[PDB]
DNA sequence: CCTGCATCAGAGCCCAAAA
DNA sequence: TATAATGGGAGTCTGATGCAGG
RNA sequence: GGGG
């Protein structure tokens, strides 16, 4: 009924490991990638394709779906046609597949045996915008990469390397899901950055630090205009239902006009000032309204410089700029009387 | 009642960080982020009802 | 007359309100002891009775 | 025409993405540098609409002679921004989700209709208990396995995966048995 | 509120009254052109600057948010007419 | 004073905690430029 | 067993048995409701009162479904729907702040878990790490829809107000019916002393 | 069969509402 | 990309209805 | 917290 305290009880069900069942499964799954790596020179198939099918008759049929990169849809026809070539080989050949079957076995139980060191890193993690499940499931991302890169070889324990992947998980999946405006990863570096540098700045002062301050602290390349853009750059959103006063009853969505719909009286204007552009453009000749009109656009816009207006505005070619003046001259004299075009100019 | 609390979360910063970074290597000084402290009073005054 | 690069925006008077102009403060960025939050150059305020 | 009547129904997945102009991909929002949307994510223009007025993205085509048409380089109708409004995206879920007004609506829709419990259905839901769609023959504890039968997940590893266990020899001492013999439960395999 | 230059709310208890009464085309007033029907607003001030009568009104706006609303609960709200055919109040804009 | 159970190291330092406001003679506070007043709370006490 | 040379034949079954959402879609698929409302009928004929009760509220669910034209498995989800942008805004108020609605989080927190799901998947994780990933899935799909409704409700990092839900925005005294649709603020109107 | 017993969904309007 | 590190921290009162239990 |  609690989602944490169920997923503890089924880490608790897969006992650790051993120093040799660590290395044994450890061992195999090393053996397996380079029995593929051969399985691959052989056959003339994908490395990753045969992976994958490999892979697919060890979890069993429960999962199939198409894989990203793969070149074959993954459905039960192509694995089992694949499937059905490695198996006619000569047993020589077909003693690799029998490895790398064992290889993706021993790495579902490696995988499984180190859940609980995920939750001893990830609950460290907390309150930084992932949720407690959130960390672990980006933990055990890293945890199954340190799996894939591991050398049993080098005869450290797996605790070891698998905490390097593990951490490196987490932090990235910090800072790339926490907010709701998205940021570079390297980009929220530098604001942790300013904010363990101030923090300095404040415990040896006394009192918060100057813009100046912290751009001295931060060295060369930065004044107190770039630690502001910084800051500016740094705030996060806040929730259009934030409640206002003691009376739960009041958002602060509710205080926030709507600038983007034309208001009736905008919209009003909008109407009428199309009304009386068009009833002035043929006041004074509909042609050389013709020509003008074309020259911009009422619902269009038009507006190009000299080329483009080689075509059908009915002459050649300077032409049009000078009945572009006579009506806009005749306009400007047209206008002193009609002077109803003069307050629309706010 | 809110100064006791701000204490207890910034008490939290300090026992995290006696694991993480060298076990010597840290002054008082280092291992106290005051942020919790400052936000709880900060959060009483400006917001308790 | 070209279209300007600027619009008014302009504090004005709300409906019904208004008196007079007893005092102005203004607070700019860069100015001895004034750092506003960020992004704002300058704050002014106007005091009407 | 008038508007006499309004009828609600069920809306299959099928007609969910009828709906849908497209998929969102991306938890992304808007672009911190320029607050345009971020393509792909919840506000892109691609999927749900144009922000101004018979004007694309890019500023292609940038008035209403074109209404209808879906820019080249990057994607966007020109139409009224106020689209904005009605044009719904869509989540293509990897593993099917049960609606919750449908399971914890007392009584519930789906239990009532399948005969299961409420804790019944809630422990299929949130994965703690498996139900069985095909025994295969399947048995356990002297009685085989039916359809529609809950298993705890201890219950389903002996069917799956078969019973198995280890016992630790102390250090140094050695076995009494040999490797590869068949043994009866109670017989001694070390000293303790 | 009066700081927003705010209208005031007519609310359930107000529509009441107004039905009570009867005045189904002053009701309907409030819960078009004086409120959220966008088309309807706009339109009715060009006609009291233009001396015309004021139009009759068309959906309100909130309307079309409780429908695609429900949309995003995965319910499917339909407008039919009397010969149960779909009525379109979305004139188009939603529809590939 | 930090102190190691394991060692038996001691360092020694003054940490700076942030502001804490400060009340007027006539019993207010002043929290961003506005004048604030904290209402006392009736409750049930402690007790059996 | 390459090393002893034998084939092992570890006793255990074939079996189908499947967790969530995605086994009761199939349950729900493989309802011929013509036939239960048969067998409901032939039910609805007999004594001790409660069988006659309990196949009656069966049989009324089932008649919903015959009548209407519903199929059962619509009640779970495959695609879910995304609410226009222009209903969940993201705008910049007075002071160039950004101020956004609730349900934008509860998306992004439906959108992460969904793309983890499927890389999860295609790098074959374990079934324990694909269940965890698959419920944490549910829980951000019934936050969405009802939040506070089952389990925990899913709030904004460092504060105790629950997120808004789609269910929260339909219902209540503050609701989209109570609140914009049977009465509403208006033009044309003042107030005074 | 009947009764304890829990889980859920209710709890007046409008205005200032000083964030 | 490699000492080893392997299971979490935290908060009233009403009436109606569908449920495991003497 | 304040107005009817
Ligand atoms: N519903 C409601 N009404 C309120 C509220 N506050 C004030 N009122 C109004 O306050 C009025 C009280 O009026 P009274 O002066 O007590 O009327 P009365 O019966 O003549 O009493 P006297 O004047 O002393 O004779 C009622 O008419 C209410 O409508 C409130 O919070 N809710
Ligand atoms: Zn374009």
């Amino acid at each position: 009924s609690d989602p944490v305290r169920q997923y503890l009880h089924e880490i608790g069900q897969v006992p650790l490991l051993t120093l040799e069942e660590e290395v044994e499964l450890a061992r195999k799954v090393e053996e397996g990638m380079e029995a593929i790596k051969k399985l691959s020179e052989i056959t003339g198939l994908d490395p990753d394709l045969i992976r994958e099918v490999v892979r697919a008759k060890i979890l069993g049929s429960a999962r199939v779906r198409h894989i990203p990169g793969l070149k074959e849809t993954l459905d039960p026809k192509t694995v089992e046609e694949i499937d059905q070539k490695l198996k006619s080989l000569p047993k020589e050949h077909k003693r690799y597949l029998h490895i790398a079957r064992e290889g993706e076995a021993a790495r579902q139980h490696l995988i499984e045996a180190n859940l609980r060191l995920v939750v001893s890193i990830a609950k460290k993690y907390t309150g930084r915008g992932l949720s407690f499940l959130d960390l672990i499931q980006e933990g055990n991302q890293g945890l199954i990469r340190a799996v894939e890169k591991f050398e049993y070889k080098r005869r450290f324990k797996f605790s070891t390397y698998a905490t390097w992947w593990i951490r490196q998980a987490i932090n990235r999946a910090i800072a790339d899901q926490a907010r709701t405006i998205r940021i570079p990863v390297h980009m929220v570096e530098t604001i942790n950055k300013l904010s363990r540098t101030a923090r300095q700045l404040q415990q040896e002062l006394g009192r918060e630090p100057t813009y100046e301050e912290i751009a001295e602290a931060m060295g060369p390349g930065w004044d107190a205009k770039r630690v502001e853009e910084t800051l500016k750059i740094a705030q996060e959103p806040v929730s259009l239902e934030t409640p206002i006063g003691d009376e739960k009853d009041s958002f602060y969505g509710d205080f926030i006009p709507d600038e983007h719909l034309p208001s009736p009286v905008d919209a009003a204007t909008q109407s009428l000032l199309s009304e009386e552009l068009e009833k002035a453009l043929s006041k004074l000749s509909e042609r050389e309204a013709m020509v003008l009109k074309l020259r911009k656009g009422l619902i269009d816009g038009r507006e190009h410089t000299l080329e483009e207006v080689g075509a059908f505005f009915g002459v050649t070619r300077e032409r049009i700029r000078q009945i572009e003046n006579k009506a806009l001259r005749k306009l400007k004299y047209h206008e002193s009387r009609t002077r109803k075009l003069r307050d629309f100019l706010d | 009642d809110q100064f006791r609390v701000g204490l207890a979360r910034l008490a939290r910063g300090v026992r995290e960080r006696m694991l993480m970074g060298s076990e010597d290597s840290l002054t008082p000084a280092k291992l106290v982020n005051s942020r919790p402290l400052e936000a709880a009073i900060r959060e009483f005054f400006s917001r308790s009802q | 007359e070209k279209a300007r690069d600027v619009k008014d925006t302009s504090l004005r008077v709300p409906p019904g309100e208004g008196g007079i102009v007893v005092r102005t403060v203004r607070l700019r960025r860069g100015d001895p002891g004034v750092e506003l939050k960020p992004g704002v150059r300058e704050v002014v305020r106007v005091y009407v009775a | 025409k008038e508007v006499r009547k309004v009828r609600i129904a069920l809306a299959s997945p099928e007609k969910i993405r009828s709906w849908s102009y497209g998929e969102v991909e991306k938890p992304e929002t808007i672009n911190y540098r320029t607050l345009k949307p971020e393509r792909d994510g919840l506000f892109d223009e691609r999927i749900f609409g144009p922000i101004k007025d018979y004007e694309c993205a890019c500023g292609k085509y940038k008035r209403q002679r074109f209404e209808g048409k879906v820019c080249e380089r990057c994607g966007v109708e020109v139409t009224k921004s106020i689209v904005r409004r009605y044009r719904m995206g869509h989540i293509e879920l990897a593993t099917p989700a049960a609606h919750i007004w449908f399971v914890k609506d007392v009584p519930s829709k789906i239990g009532t209709l399948l005969d299961l419990s409420a804790t019944e259905l809630e422990q299929v839901l949130y994965f703690s208990k498996y139900i069985v769609l095909d025994p295969k023959g399947a048995i356990l504890n002297g009685v085989p396995v039916e359809k529609r039968q809950l298993l705890t997940d201890e219950e389903y590893r002996e069917l799956r995966y078969g019973k198995q266990e280890t016992y630790p020899l102390p250090p140094g001492v050695d076995a009494l048995v040999k490797d590869g013999e068949e043994v009866v439960k109670g017989q001694e395999l070390a000293p303790g | 509120g009066k700081a927003q230059f705010g209208g005031q709310r007519f609310g359930e208890m107000e529509v009441w009254a107004l039905e009570a009464y009867g005045a189904a085309h002053t009701l309907q007033e409030m819960l078009t052109l004086k409120s959220d029907d966008i088309e309807g607003r706009n339109a009715a001030y060009e006609a009291i600057i233009k001396g015309e009568d004021v139009p009759e009104p068309s959906v309100p706006e909130s309307f079309r948010v409780l429908v695609k609303e429900l949309q995003a609960l995965a319910l499917d709200v339909q407008t039919l007419d009397e010969k149960d055919n779909p009525v379109d109040i979305f004139e188009g804009l939603a529809s590939k | 004073q930090l102190i190691h159970k394991d060692t038996g190291l001691i360092k020694e330092d003054e940490v700076f905690l942030g502001h804490i406001p400060l009340m007027t003679e006539d019993g207010s506070f002043i929290i961003n430029g506005a004048d604030r007043v904290i209402v006392s709370q009736i409750h049930r006490s402690p007790g059996v | 067993d390459l090393v002893r040379n034998v084939v092992r034949v570890v006793e255990s079954y074939d079996i189908d048995a499947r967790m969530g959402a995605e086994a009761i879609q199939q349950l729900l698929k493989e309802l011929d409701l013509e036939a239960l409302e048969k067998e409901l009928l032939e039910e609805m004929k007999h004594p001790s009162r409660a069988r006659r009760a309990k196949a009656r509220k069966r049989l009324e669910v089932v008649r919903a479904f015959l009548d209407s034209g519903n199929r059962p498995e619509w009640m779970i989800l495959e695609a879910v729907p995304v609410l226009p942008p222009d209903l969940r805004p993201m705008v910049q108020v007075d002071g160039g702040r950004f101020a956004t609605s609730d349900l934008n989080d509860l998306y992004r927190r439906l959108i992460n878990r969904n793309n983890r799901l499927k890389k999860l998947l295609a790098q074959g994780a374990p079934e324990i790490i694909i269940r965890n990933e698959k419920r944490m899935l549910q829980e951000a799909v019934d936050a969405l829809l009802d939040n506070g409704r089952r389990g925990a409700p899913v709030t904004n990092p460092g504060s105790d107000r629950p997120l808004r839900s789609l269910t929260d925005i339909l219902s209540g005294k503050q609701g989209r019916f109570r609140q914009n649709l049977l009465g509403k603020r208006v033009d044309y109107s003042g107030r005074s002393v």
